[PDB]
């Protein structure tokens, strides 16, 4: 299973800030390391094989993990879908993805519900 | 540029100084597919460019939702 | 992921199979900066990303004159 | 001194045709090899240390080198300035680059004159 490294996660965040907006130069590598650490830990602890459950984890962990003061929701969605793309699953934009990410950040949508939504959209 | 894994074994310290100077050395094996030794500095820079392109097409694919999330 | 000068010398044929399997092994050295071994396919794919990026900037920098020269 | 390989000169030509226009799939490697061969040879024979002379050589050699039936002036210009950038010289677009390249390609402007103009524009 291909994953995203802490240094890749920061690079993604930085790259998104540059393209779409936000305050640059602030990304904490400890938060990147801590976000990835959670995702790996959860996988090992629950023995997760389902790509969409893992994808959901990157999304929730990142959206609530505050790598920096801005762009966290974008970095969450993008890292989720990058993971899917890296593991062979074809991804594409959908009107649902904005609400989905906001819900994960606010706590209104659980990790499993995110995994369900992502499965419906990109599953086979 | 191209050498067999035996000439590498005996002359590894030469390969290092070559690699560090700026060379990119291939390492072949008969019957198998080859590898490449290069400086960590240049390898990492190449990897990073690969990664930039990787983000750029994802951002392209999700351009619409990315723009929308900025305002929320 | 990271092995010493000596360990490589003695287990080079193993380092090949790891690399061929998809790993990117670092080679540390007591003196100067280190090196990296990777498969040719991935290395060359990263080298092309970098070169492609290089051309993109050159073309961006020279965009006007490039457009003009088409019609001369 | 960093140089451009035959295989790079071709990649550059194909990339340029894709982006700006021209007939693709038509780049002769033996022509790319001959162009770089001439640049490398002139450098050795004349013992050229001046970066702008070498740039000028890439420019004329490529402009008249006929890599394909299209985009040779563009490859010529870009190759020359790529050389410069690769050897630590900052480059940028200038109103006179187009005229320069055309007179280069037609033999009305020689290698030295192209060198003097590059040295003026980009050399302290
Ligand atoms: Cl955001």
């Amino acid at each position: 299973m291909r994953h995203i490294s802490p240094e890749e996660l920061i690079a993604l965040h930085d790259a998104n800030i540059s393209r779409y907006g936000g305050l640059p130069g602030m990304s904490d590598p400890g938060r990147a390391e801590a976000i990835i650490g959670r995702v790996q830990a959860r996988v090992a602890y629950e023995e997760i094989t389902d790509l969409f459950e893992v994808s959901a984890t990157y999304l929730v962990a990142t959206a609530r993990g505050h790598i920096s003061n801005d762009a966290n929701k974008r970095t969450a969605l993008n890292s989720a879908l990058l993971f899917l793309r890296r593991n062979g699953v074809q991804v594409f934009d959908s009107p649902e993805l904005a609400d989905l990410t906001v819900g994960a950040a606010t706590g209104e949508i659980s990790v499993s519900s995110v995994a369900d939504t992502l499965r419906r959209l990109y599953g086979s | 540029q191209s050498i067999n894994f035996r000439t590498a074994r005996g002359n590894l310290s030469e390969v290092m100084n070559n690699v560090e100077a700026g060379e990119e050395v291939e390492i072949t094996r008969r019957g198998r597919e080859p590898a490449v030794i290069a400086s960590k500095a240049t390898f990492e820079a190449y990897k990073k460019a690969a990664l930039d392109a990787e983000f750029a097409s994802l951002f392209d694919t999700l351009d619409s939702t990315n723009k929308e999330l900025v305002n929320r």
